[PDB]
């Protein structure tokens, strides 16, 4: 199971950015796709998650007005694995939005821990400059 | 749901539907074959002491070599289709161990009653 | 924690399996559908959520069973029927006054063993072969040197009736529901049925008639698209209507061969004699060929797509065979496959009718269809094509395809590609914390 | 009394005799058919957890829509033949409810045993 | 040990192996016949109330006229093959008595079900 | 020993009949050989058992 993210990109303030998260080695639809931000001044922050199966999403209150999540339809490889990608868009970037962004997938198909970010992508940097 | 509607669901979730699948010249051959198919599995349950039960606990300890997976990894993270493939090479071994354990239990209960 | 083995029954799992299938049908036909189990008034289908399964139409054994059942049913229908062995007798023939027919006369047996009668009848030239004396006046029926000939019973209909295929309890048939599917690889949308949808038996050699239509786009199927040996099955989105006629008004007469037997033949034709033919609307067919070419270009590197007539072989191979009105037609399809498609009225197909046929190409077997009186008209939909690639060429300019296929099984595959048979295994075991209590 | 001898008796009287009635090319078809009928009925009893018993209590509550009759109106005033007609349209519904109750019961027995 | 490998062993020793033997147009007739033999024995166990058990104790007293041997003389000094021969003429009497004892038990169970 | 030449004719549709049309070389009677020394030992031993 592996997650791969879009490479680092430089933006001007107020610009939008789109970050992909390609997946392989597991069924895409079987697990929640989580997004997590890390900034030195804030520590880790939850950006919410999107289900690849129902399309349902849960954005944290901080990001509800600025973050849009969507996913691709999965393309099967084996009867038990598939490929696909999740995308996240961030509107109105600020200098406070800089730092590493991570893609992660849910731990279990069921149970109370199902959405926990068990597997993480390498993460990539977002930079904002005047 | 429906017949095999739970097949893609997790092993724990699927357990609510066990009754759905428990029920259910060439035409004559089809009828005889269906009977042999049914009886094959019922015969095993009768030997195991599990007859009349959808879920039957045994006295056979799990051997970690068959699977090292945690209960969450099995019950909340797998389909039954995937599980059968994981232990496909151990299924007959497990079946024999259940039979040996049942026969010892039948013997021990007899001896208990002989004493009492 | 100490985990213990727990037994579960009714577990929703399956494995691929080959089992005897039986016919079912909606409440004398050659397929003996009266013997079949009545269909459920409200058939069930269960969608399987989160199930992806591998299908392979080229390894599918439902096809092998269907083929054996089609042959077996055909043979059963001929067992009570009249044998024509006495008809293998020297024939004396002259022109009817078209070339397709000869007016033949011969001495045939009667109800009484010691008596004989002279019979006049018309035969199609295809059923007639010259006797090696080569006088040009003496002929024999074409299969007298290879097989016994049996007359089909006149009471038996050859009209297709949809046949549902059902599996025994404890087994199930999976169906692929994907909007487009090659018949191979993984199917995302899978559902379970006890029985297939009804499938009509259809016999054809180049075009598939009255089959299922593609929902959105033309689907091209092959075990190996790059291997010219393999037969390409093309499924059309929209049907192309083909209409067929036998303009001749045949008068059918019957003469006794012997006790309990009778022979049916055309004794006369009323009005002029004209060749049988089938037409396909040119505009609709042209649109079909273009769309097929557009799809083929995606597999062949955008090489120019060329269609061509079959290079040769038997009439059964080079022409489009079908059963129309109980008569067996063979049509020249070169009118349909003469186009070249660059990347940038009606078509009339001549036909011939043959009364002696060998549908399954089995040595030692033959059937004589009795003639059907009057003018015969048919209508059917072309729903798919059988194509082969013309290989052995390294040309990067263009590519060539020709109609036809190696086997009758290729027809059955066009409906069964979406179906798979699996065995249901209700037992399974898994670890739990639960331990059995002992008295 | 003999086989089906209770058929004209009341349901309550008939319940006593169930023990008696539990017992008891064309020949090949007859033999296959006899087996299918035996197993069909046993399959339902096994799923219901009622196997091995002539009388089996369940946890499914009676729906007054199936019948508004009192126990006396049923047990002392009806034949089983009359009763089957009254609930002929509800019998399959009742069967499914019994099956669901059995599966929930065994799931609960499992969870109880996990605590030992 | 394998199928019937216990046949020459003492009855007591053989009792540990019961599960080994519990397992397992002419072809079609043979398949139906094999099913009938399996079910024949299962019906007897169901009649006796012993279904689902490899060893089933009954309420029928041993009748000394069938054999005067002590338990040690039976269980440790004989094979099952020898034992069947010794009481071969009494097996029908035994089977009938077991059925009669079960009939009395079922009548008692019926009363208990109504009481609680 | 005979080298038979087999010929065939058609009886009727779907049928054929096979027969010897001729014999190549000399015509000789078919025969079998049983080794005498092995056979003698064999019957001697059989006789020893019959005597019991
Ligand atoms: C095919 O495969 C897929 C993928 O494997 C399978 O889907 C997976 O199915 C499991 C089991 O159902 C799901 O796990 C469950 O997830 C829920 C949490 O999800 C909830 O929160 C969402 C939040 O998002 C917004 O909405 C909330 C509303 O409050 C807002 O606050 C937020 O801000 C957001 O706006 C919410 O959207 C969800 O509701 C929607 O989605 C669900 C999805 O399942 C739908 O049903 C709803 O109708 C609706 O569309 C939802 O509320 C957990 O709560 C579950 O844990 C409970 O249930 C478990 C069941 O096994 C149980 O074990 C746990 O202990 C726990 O039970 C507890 O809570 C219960 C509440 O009723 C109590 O009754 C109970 O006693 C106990 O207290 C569970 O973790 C997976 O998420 C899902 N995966 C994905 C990616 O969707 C699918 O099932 C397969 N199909 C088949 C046929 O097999
Ligand atoms: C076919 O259908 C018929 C009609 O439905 C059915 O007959 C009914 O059977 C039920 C029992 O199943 C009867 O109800 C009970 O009657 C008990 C006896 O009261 C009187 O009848 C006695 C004879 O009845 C038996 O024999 C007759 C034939 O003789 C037969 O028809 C009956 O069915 C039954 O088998 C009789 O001996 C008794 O004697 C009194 O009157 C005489 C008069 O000379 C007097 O001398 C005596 O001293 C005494 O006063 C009396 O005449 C009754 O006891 C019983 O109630 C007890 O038992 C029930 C059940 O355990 C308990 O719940 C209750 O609390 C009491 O302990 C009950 O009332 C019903 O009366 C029959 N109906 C008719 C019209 O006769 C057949 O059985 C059906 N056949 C089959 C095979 O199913
Ligand atoms: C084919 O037939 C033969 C002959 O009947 C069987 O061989 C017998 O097998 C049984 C079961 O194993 C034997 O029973 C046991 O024998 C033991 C013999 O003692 C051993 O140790 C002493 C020294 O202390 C040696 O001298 C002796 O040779 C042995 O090595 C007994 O000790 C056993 O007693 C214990 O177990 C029994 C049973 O549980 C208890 O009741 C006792 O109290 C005690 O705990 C026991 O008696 C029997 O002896 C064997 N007979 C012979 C002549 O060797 C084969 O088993 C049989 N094959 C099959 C497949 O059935
Ligand atoms: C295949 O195509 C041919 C040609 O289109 C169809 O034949 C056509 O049939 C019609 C109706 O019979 C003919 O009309 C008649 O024409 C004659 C004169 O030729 C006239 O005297 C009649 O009164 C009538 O108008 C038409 O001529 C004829 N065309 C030709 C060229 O012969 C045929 O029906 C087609 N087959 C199918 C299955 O559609
Ligand atoms: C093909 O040939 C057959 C003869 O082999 C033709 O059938 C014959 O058709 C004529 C009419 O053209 C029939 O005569 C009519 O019979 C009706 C009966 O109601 C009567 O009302 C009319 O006044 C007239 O007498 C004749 O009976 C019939 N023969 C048979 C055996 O049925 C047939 O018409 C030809 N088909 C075509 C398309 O020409
Ligand atoms: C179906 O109809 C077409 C059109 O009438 C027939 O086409 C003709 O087919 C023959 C072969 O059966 C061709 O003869 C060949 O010509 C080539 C040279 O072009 C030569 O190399 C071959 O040895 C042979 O002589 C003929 O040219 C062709 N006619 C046309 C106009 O293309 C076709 O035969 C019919 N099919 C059947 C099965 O009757
Ligand atoms: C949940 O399961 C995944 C995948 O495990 C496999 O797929 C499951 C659906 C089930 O079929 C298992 O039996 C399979 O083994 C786990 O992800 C795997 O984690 C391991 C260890 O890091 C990793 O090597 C694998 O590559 C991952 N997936 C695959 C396809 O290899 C996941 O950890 C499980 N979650 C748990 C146990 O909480
Ligand atoms: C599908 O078709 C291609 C083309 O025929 C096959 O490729 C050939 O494979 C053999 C293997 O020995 C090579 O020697 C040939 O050179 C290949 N041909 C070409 C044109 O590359 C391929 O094997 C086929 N696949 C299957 C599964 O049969
Ligand atoms: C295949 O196409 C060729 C043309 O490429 C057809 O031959 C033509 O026939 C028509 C009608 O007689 C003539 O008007 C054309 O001039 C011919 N073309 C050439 C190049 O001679 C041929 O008839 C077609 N085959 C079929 C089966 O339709
Ligand atoms: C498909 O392409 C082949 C190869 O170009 C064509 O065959 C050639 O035809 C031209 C006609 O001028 C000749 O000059 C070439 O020498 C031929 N090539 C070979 C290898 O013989 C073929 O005619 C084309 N098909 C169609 C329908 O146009
Ligand atoms: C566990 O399983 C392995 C593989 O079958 C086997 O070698 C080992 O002996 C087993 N352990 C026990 C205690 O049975
Ligand atoms: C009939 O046609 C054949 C060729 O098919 C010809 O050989 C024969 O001479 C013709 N008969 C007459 C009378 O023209
Ligand atoms: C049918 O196709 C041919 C080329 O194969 C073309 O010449 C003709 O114009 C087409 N007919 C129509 C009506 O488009
Ligand atoms: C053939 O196509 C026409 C299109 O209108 C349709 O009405 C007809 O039902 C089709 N025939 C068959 C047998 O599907
Ligand atoms: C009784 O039956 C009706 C009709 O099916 C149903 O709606 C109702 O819920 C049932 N009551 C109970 C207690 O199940
Ligand atoms: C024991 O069996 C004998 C022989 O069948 C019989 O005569 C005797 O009555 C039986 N004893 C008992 C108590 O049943
Ligand atoms: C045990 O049974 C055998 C076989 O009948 C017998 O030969 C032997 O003497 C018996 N042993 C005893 C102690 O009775
Ligand atoms: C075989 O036995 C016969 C007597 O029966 C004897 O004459 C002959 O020599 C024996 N052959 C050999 C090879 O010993």
């Amino acid at each position: 199971g592996q997650l791969v993210q879009s490479g680092a990109e430089l933006k001007k303030p107020g610009a939008s950015v789109k970050i992909s998260c390609k997946t392989s080695g597991y069924r895409f639809n079987f697990y929640h796709i989580n997004w997590i931000r890390q900034t030195a001044g804030r520590g880790p922050e939850w950006m919410g998650w999107i289900s690849p199966y129902s399309g349902d999403k849960n954005l944290a209150p901080a990001f509800q007005d600025r973050v849009i999540m969507t996913t691709d339809t999965e393309v099967p490889v084996t009867s038990f694995t598939s490929t696909g990608a999740a995308y996240m868009e961030i509107r109105n970037l600020k200098f406070d939005d800089t730092g590493t962004y991570f893609c992660a997938k849910g731990l279990l198909r069921d149970g109370s821990s199902t959405w926990l970010p068990y597997l993480w992508g390498q993460g990539t940097l977002l930079t904002v400059s005047s | 749901l429906g017949f095999l509607g739970a097949a893609g669901s997790t092993m724990g979730a699927a357990s609510i539907t066990l009754t759905v699948q428990a029920r259910q010249i060439k035409q004559l051959q089809a009828r005889v074959l269906a009977v042999e198919h049914y009886l094959r599995d019922q015969q095993l349950l009768g030997i195991w002491g599990c007859s009349g039960k959808l879920i039957c606990c045994t006295n056979v300890p799990w051997n970690s070599s068959w699977s090292n997976k945690s209960l969450d990894e099995i019950w909340n993270n797998m389909t039954w289709l995937q599980w059968d493939k994981e232990i496909n090479n151990y299924t007959q071994l497990i079946y024999r161990l259940i039979e040996e354990s049942q026969n010892q239990q039948e013997k021990n209960e007899k001896e208990l009653l002989e004493l009492d | 924690e100490n985990l213990w083995v727990t037994v579960y029954y009714g577990v929703p799992v399956w494995r691929d399996a080959d089992t005897t299938l039986f016919c079912a049908s909606d409440a004398h036909n050659v397929w003996a559908t009266h013997a079949c189990v009545p269909t459920d008034p409200n058939p069930q289908e269960i969608h399987l959520d989160n199930v992806t399964e591998k299908f392979n139409m080229w390894k599918n054994n439902m096809v092998e069973q269907m083929h054996e059942d089609i042959i077996s049913l055909w043979d059963q229908s001929l067992k009570p029927c009249v044998k024509l062995t006495p008809l293998c007798v020297t024939l004396h023939c002259t022109n009817v006054t078209r070339e397709g027919l000869k007016n033949c006369s011969f001495n045939m047996t009667t109800e009484l063993r010691d008596k004989r009668q002279k019979v006049y009848s018309l035969f199609y030239r295809l059923d007639i072969v010259p006797i090696n004396e080569n006088q040009g006046s003496e002929y024999r029926l074409i299969n007298c040197n290879t097989s016994a000939i049996t007359q089909a019973c006149p009471k038996v209909s050859f009209e297709p009736i949809p046949i549902h295929y059902c599996t025994p309890a404890g087994f199930a048939i999976l169906k692929c529901k994907d909007e487009g599917f090659n018949g191979t690889g993984l199917c995302k949308n899978v559902s379970t049925v006890q029985c297939t949808h009804g499938i009509k038996p259809v016999v054809s050699t180049q075009l598939l008639l009255n089959g299922s239509l593609a929902e959105k786009n033309i689907i091209i199927r092959s075990e190996n698209i790059t291997n010219n040996a393999k037969i390409i099955i093309v499924q059309l989105v929209q049907p192309v209507t083909i209409k067929c006629i036998r303009p001749n008004n045949n008068t059918v007469k019957s003469i006794r061969i012997g006790p309990g037997q009778a022979f049916y033949y055309t004794g006369d034709i009323i009005g002029d004699i004209r060749q049988a033919h089938c037409n396909v609307t040119r505009s609709r067919w042209n649109k079909t060929l273009q769309e097929v070419a557009e799809k083929l270009r995606t597999y062949f590197g955008n090489k120019t797509i060329i269609f061509a007539q079959s290079s040769g072989g038997d009439l059964e191979i080079t022409t489009h065979s079908f059963n129309c009105g109980g008569e067996f037609f063979y049509c020249n399809t070169s009118g349909l496959f003469n186009s070249t498609w660059y990347v940038n009225d009606t078509i009339t197909l001549p036909c011939r009718i043959k009364q002696i046929i060998n549908m399954w190409q089995r040595a030692g077997q033959a059937m004589y269809a009795p003639p059907i009186p009057g003018v015969i008209k048919c209508e059917s939909n072309i729903t798919g094509l059988l194509l082969t690639r013309d290989g052995g060429k390294d040309n990067n300019v263009n590519e060539t395809f020709r109609p036809g296929g190696s086997d009758m099984r290729d027809n059955w595959r066009s409906e069964l590609y979406k179906y798979k048979v699996v065995e249901i295994e209700p037992l399974g075991v898994a670890p739990t914390r639960c331990k059995r209590r002992v008295v």
